[PDB]
């Protein structure tokens, strides 16, 4: 369509199909989200990686 | 033919408007760039001259030393039809069972637009206006309660019979336009396009309508724009016998596909009447707040 | 090069050694009606030479307790010479004009006037002062011809509108430190192609002072204000007797 | 479309966007507009065009 | 074209539409500290924008009878602003400095003053008058901070030297009929690649009337002399706690 | 690594001190040249801004 990018996800890494009937982007559907996820920044942020064979601290 | 050489040289006639300037895109804020230090004679972005006219042209970077700035802010939001495509109350239209006025089921009103304060100041900013409109009509009793009663609006363009009782024959309506709805139903609304004879509607107008002596006595026509002057709203309830219930028609106005020529200060003195600027003079305010002293806050 | 300068139309020539610059109105010259935008097929008259020349019409004294004046165009002109009685003789007219204010004082003076173009430059009246009789403003109020007229309220111009915001409108300040005149070029305003030269008045001209004058006692204490200007690419139409309301 | 041109913009030096269900123009949504400006023509209408260094009156 | 310029460094623009120009001190240009003329081995910290600004630090008046004043580098800054806090905190410093010397009157009034900046500026005292005492001058004279310090004997500079002669140093005149400011651009002068911004001063200002001022009764009597300065390429090293002496 | 533009633009650690000035050879003293009347305007030799 020829709307207006007034979503608050315009720039996301992540891209949605949703459905729209107005020129302001936001009035649109939720839609689909992409299913990506990165669960190490929160679980494994360490600097140096250990694998799950060694031991941790050596 | 022309043989004498003025006439040949001659630029009497010349229908092209050359102008001075141009527009460019502008979508978005403009960005800064990256300035160092300057210590150099003879050039001097800092130091103006007012008097020209002009504002001044110095910037950020020529006065202070900036970073690289990339601006993504939309300047889509000041358009004009961002500004005025938004509907406002222009007009109220009061049905009363007993009453002074309109106590016969029907009301005449001259569309004009000036006696509500929100909406005159916005347009008053431009001299000229070109527009489209959406009008929609808000009724319902002084309680804002729904009852099951039928309505007529007409639209009455200049020199079309208005309407002297709720069975007047123009209500025949045969070629002027009319809306039947009920006030139980969502707002009536409908697209009006440009109608004036001029180019433009114009919201002052330094002159008078007709020519002669211009008397006290017909002071009241000085700036009276007969160009703006569209016609009657009319309205009705739809019977030959009295309506049970007493009624209000908001009248809500809602710019469309506009232009705009020639900006002016905006008003800052309280509206007193209609189409025309008398302010009250023993109350004339400062524009904005006061404080005690040019040296504190 | 930016002080100095010549304006030569007709048989009238204007110099000022102490310029600011030249203002043109909205960034458009003055031009004639194209043939698309005409309505009225009846040839115009375009006079030229003898029409678009610079005409002096008043000179005002700046006081210190000045409050400013106005002019409307082209009331101003509609009596005199030949531009007058063309405005006279016939129904339509259009044209654009050259704006020259003098104010010439000396080193050791000082004051700033304001001057500008208002188009559709609607007076008010004070409502009665309490406001809450519809007066209106008289005949020599609105169209005060050549003598001007004198503001009463120069804060809200006597309209209700501030004249802090004025110079969002064409305009040239006359600070005596700097400058002795003003110059602004307008076209053609109007939201018809020609109109009344006597019904209606396209715009008006506002000179204000904004800093007062002000000078030590034995310094020349009369220092005026005149108005020059020139109609432009002026044409006429819609030819019958002479009127003059 | 095949409609009249009924809107009070036609002839406009910029272009809209709009929709309509109507053999009228002027009954079309406002749209969007396009985003020029021209700021020069109030803010700086010299005849004689001066630059940011140099000294305006010279 | 020579008399006017603007000045803009850090968030701080100077203007001036009456200069005579600009003196580069020696014909250098400040720069840093190259690698090879570097002994210090930790790695600097160049603040930049907080600290290479102009600082307006003090005001004098100029009096028929004004003898002159000098003023310390570093010293009149070591207190003040981000500059200050840098010089403090750390034991190495070295810059160049931008002064900008202010005094405006009227064309009715006279007089002119030599700005001159005399590295190692060393002060002598009078020796107990006899020449017998050696007495030496007092902290407060030989580090006046922001104020300045008013000279006693300006003929032989407080140092037995010739004011006379003072014109071998980077200098300009503040001759009121032409000028009304002197700049000086100063790069960083020493015998070592940095040194102590509290210990020692690399340089001093020198404001010294030479034709006095003048001007009729009834004339604006109060002409101030304002020093602004900005220092330029500012490095510091050697970082510990702060101090102040 | 530097990234945004005023790091990139910046002359901080400008080691190289630029001279305005430069020595010339000059073992004898200057000559003097053949010179005649100039009865000109707009050239003014003698006229100086000390
Ligand atoms: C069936 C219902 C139709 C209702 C028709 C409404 C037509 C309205 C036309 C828009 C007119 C714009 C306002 C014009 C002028 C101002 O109000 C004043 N006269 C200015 O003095
Ligand atoms: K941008
Ligand atoms: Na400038
Ligand atoms: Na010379």
């Amino acid at each position: 369509s020829h709307e207006n990018s007034n979503s608050a996800t315009e720039g996301s890494t992540i891209n949605y199909t949703t459905i729209n009937y107005y020129k302001d982007s936001y009035a649109a559907t939720a839609g689909k989200q992409s299913l990506k996820q990165d669960p190490d920044k929160f679980a494994n942020p360490v600097k140096d990686i250990f694998t799950e064979m060694a031991a941790p601290l050596k | 033919g022309d043989r004498v050489a003025d006439v040949i040289e001659s630029s009497i006639g010349d229908s092209v408007s050359r102008a001075l300037t141009h527009a460019l895109p502008a979508p978005t804020g403009q960005n800064t760039q990256v300035s160092s230090h300057r210590l150099d004679t003879g050039k001097v972005p800092a130091l103006q001259a007012a008097e020209i006219g002009a504002s001044s042209n110095a910037s950020d970077e020529s006065m202070i030393e900036t970073r690289c700035v990339l601006n993504s802010h939309s300047t889509a939001e000041t358009t004009l039809d961002s500004f005025f495509s938004r509907a406002g109350l222009v007009g109220e239209i009061d049905l009363p069972l007993k009453g002074t006025t309109n106590p016969n089921g029907y009301a005449n009103w001259d569309i004009d637009i000036t006696g509500y304060a929100q909406m005159r100041r916005k347009v008053e900013l431009f001299t000229y206006m070109r527009f489209d409109a959406e009008f929609t009509f808000v009724a319902c009793t002084p309680t804002g309660e729904v009852v099951p009663q039928l309505l007529q609006y007409m639209f009455v363009p200049p020199g079309a019979p208005k309407p002297d009782s709720r069975e007047s024959l123009a209500w025949q309506t045969a070629t002027n336009p009319s809306v039947f709805v009920k006030l139980s139903d969502p707002p009536a609304q409908v697209s009006v396009p440009f109608m004036s004879p001029a180019s433009a509607y114009q919201w002052f107008y330094d002159g008078y309508p007709t020519f002669g002596e211009h008397k006290q006595e017909k002071d009241l026509e000085y700036g009276a724009m007969p160009n703006n002057m569209m016609g009657t709203f009319s309205v009705r309830t739809v019977g030959t016998s009295k309506s049970k219930y007493p009624l209000v028609v908001r009248i809500y106005m809602r710019m469309k596909h506009v232009r705009a020529w020639i900006p002016r200060p905006m008003r800052n003195q309280n509206y007193l009447f209609k189409a025309n600027p008398n302010y009250a003079g023993n109350s004339i305010k400062p524009t904005g707040a006061s404080r005690t002293a040019i040296t504190t806050l | 090069s930016d002080r100095v300068a010549q304006l030569t139309i007709g048989n009238s020539t204007i110099t000022t050694q102490e310029a600011a610059n030249i203002i043109v109105g909205y960034g458009e010259w003055p031009s004639y009606c194209s043939d698309s935008d005409a309505t009225a097929v009846d040839k115009p008259t375009r006079p030229d030479v003898s029409v678009n020349r610079f005409y002096t019409l008043d000179t005002k004294l700046w006081e210190k307790s000045s409050k400013g004046w106005y002019w409307k165009f082209p009331d101003v002109l509609t009596e005199t010479g030949v531009f007058g009685q063309n405005a006279q003789f016939h129904y339509l007219y259009r044209s654009g004009f050259c704006i020259h204010v003098q104010c010439n004082a000396s080193k050791f003076h000082q004051g700033a006037l304001l001057v500008a173009v208002l188009p559709e430059y609607v007076i008010g009246t004070v409502a009665g002062g309490t406001g809450t009789e519809d007066t209106h403003p008289p005949y020599k109020q609105t169209q005060p011809g050549a003598d001007g007229f004198e503001l009463q309220h120069p804060y809200v111009l006597d309209a209700g509108i501030p004249i802090s915001q004025l110079t969002v409108c064409p305009h040239q300040w006359i600070n005596l430190r700097t400058n002795n005149c003003a110059t602004i070029i307008v076209p053609y305003i109007n939201a018809l192609p020609f109109d009344s030269a006597l019904n209606h008045c396209n715009f008006g001209l506002l000179v204000v002072p904004i800093s007062p004058l002000d000078y030590d006692q034995g310094a020349t204490p009369v220092i005026p204000i005149t108005i020059t200007l020139a109609p432009m690419c002026s044409e006429f139409a819609g030819l019958r007797q002479a009127v003059t309301q």
